């Protein structure tokens, strides 16, 4: 939900460590026109 | 390759990347409804329908 996103040829990584993910949050606000997940089912992203 | 490819794509072929759940061993799921990755009863292709 930042205010301003980078370009693409200058895309922004940002640092997740130390936290718990809750994804639930991210479906909260989500208007996935792709949600495409390789190597780890969707599903088990609050397991892992 | 040379009976199952064709040239614009052999679409026929359907290999499952996502679904509801994993299929059993020695268990053919045929659901051909579509696989709801939230919870509703879709009726439409859409997001998580
Ligand atoms: C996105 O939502 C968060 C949480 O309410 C808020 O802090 C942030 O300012 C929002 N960003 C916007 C509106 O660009
Ligand atoms: C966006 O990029 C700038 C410049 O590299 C960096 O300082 C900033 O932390 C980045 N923001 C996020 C949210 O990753």
């Amino acid at each position: 939900n930042a205010t301003r996103f980078a370009s693409v040829y200058a895309w922004n990584r940002t640092r997740i460590s130390n936290c718990v993910a809750d994804y639930s949050v991210l479906y909260n606000f989500a208007p996935f026109f792709a949600f495409k997940c390789y190597g780890v089912s969707p599903t088990k992203l609050n397991d892992l | 390759n040379k009976l199952d490819s064709k040239h614009s794509g052999n679409y026929d072929y359907w290999y499952r990347s996502f679904r509801k759940s994993k299929l059993k061993p020695f268990e053919r799921d045929i659901s051909t409804e579509i696989y709801q990755a939230g919870n509703k009863p879709c009726k439409g292709k859409g997001p998580n329908c």
